[PDB]
């Protein structure tokens, strides 16, 4: 009924996507102007403060779209909120796998700066679709309340 | 750092070690009832963690060395 | 070192508390000067004798070797 | 329901467009072969008898398309 292949292509890293048939050119548009936001691809597999992993192509796109939601682009606000929901889901699906954005940013190409770039690209699309972080407690505080660890501040 | 406060894997928690816990001396016994002061050294070498260091004049001759290894100790 | 009594403290990690620091265990201990008087050592008789006869000195005034006949040992080039 | 961003890009002048979702590749095609009708862009801001303003990018395109309507391209009228 409603399936549309969207590819995030760049240099030597790609990400495939599933889109509703309806919302496939809103998602094509954000993808299109977003692949110009990036500098000329590097077959040397990295650029300074540009993509470093496939986890960064989606992260850079999540904040790109979530910015155009809060940006004053009218008549097109309902449709951007949907491209947003899909990328957020596809991200929590494959990339985070239920786990928090911080401990999953802790495993990308170390510039000590792009690890921040992913963590804010998230809480930018998190708040641009209005979702308030689910009250998990960390394995740390879990085992703190389970009196294994004693955490001071 | 920051991500060590927001993790979901079970292995996500770290414990700073007390060298007393980790490297504290111990005792252990064999299937033939010997006792070994258990350390990284004795467990490595396979004998009492007390060792006679190599010394030119005295630790040179093949007697004292083989006699000290027959006495069950690590010498150089 | 010359015994298990002084060895023990480092073998534990207790020595290091005297210096305002947490316990710092050692994975063993090493003996040199001690074994010289072992009967299975080749150290001559009157030598081994003169060895024992050296009145040691504590960690206190060990550096005194450099200037004086401290204890029974002196330092020389 | 039906909005599709079409950009007329060239040298240092651009024009943005709103297109039905449906009729977005017909409008992509006319734009595409039309940005080849123009000579290599000039960052000196003008060419002789080529675009001079943004009013000329659209004007050149209006006649480009309107020509392919009266041109014998069937099934696509
Ligand atoms: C007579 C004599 C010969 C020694 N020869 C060596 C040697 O050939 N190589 C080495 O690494 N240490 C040598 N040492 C030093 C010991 O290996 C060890 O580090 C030291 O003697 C321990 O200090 P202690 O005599 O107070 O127990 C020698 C010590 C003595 C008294």
């Amino acid at each position: 009924q409603s399936l549309r292949p969207l590819v995030l292509t760049h240099g030597s890293l790609e990400f495939s996507f599933l889109v509703p048939t309806s919302l496939h050119f809103q998602a094509a548009q954000l993808k299109d102007s977003f692949l110009a936001t990036l500098p000329q691809p590097t077959e040397e597999l990295a650029q300074d403060d540009e993509p470093s992993s496939v986890v960064e192509l989606v992260a850079r796109y999540i904040a790109f779209v979530a910015h155009e939601v809060d940006e004053g682009d009218e008549d097109a606000h309902p449709t951007n909120l949907e491209v947003l929901k899909l990328i957020l889901n596809e991200f929590e699906r494959a990339f985070m796998r239920g786990n928090d954005v911080h401990a999953i940013a802790a495993n990308v190409a170390g510039i000590t700066a792009k690890k921040i770039g992913v963590v804010r690209a998230y809480y930018a699309g998190r708040a641009a679709a209005g979702r308030a972080p689910k009250p998990y407690d960390s394995a740390l505080f879990r085992a703190a309340a389970e009196n294994n660890v004693k955490i001071y501040s | 750092y920051k991500p060590e406060l927001f993790d979901r894997d079970d292995n996500a928690v770290q414990f700073a070690v007390d060298w007393v816990k980790e490297h504290g001396p111990r005792l252990v016994k064999t299937s033939v009832g010997q006792t070994f002061v258990d350390t990284k050294m004795s467990r490595l070498l396979g004998v009492p963690p007390v060792m006679v260091a190599g010394m030119t004049p005295t630790t040179v001759p093949w007697d004292f060395v083989a006699a000290t290894m027959n006495a069950g100790y690590h010498i150089e | 070192f010359g015994g298990s009594e002084d060895t023990y403290p480092y073998l534990t990690g207790s020595w290091s508390t005297k210096f305002g620091y947490p316990p710092m265990p050692f994975d063993g201990c090493m003996f040199g000067s001690r074994m010289m008087t072992a009967k299975e050592a080749h150290t001559s008789k009157q030598a081994k004798q003169a060895i024992v006869d050296a009145p040691g000195v504590d960690d206190d005034q060990w550096e005194n070797t450099y200037k004086r006949p401290t204890g029974g040992v002196i330092t020389v080039l």
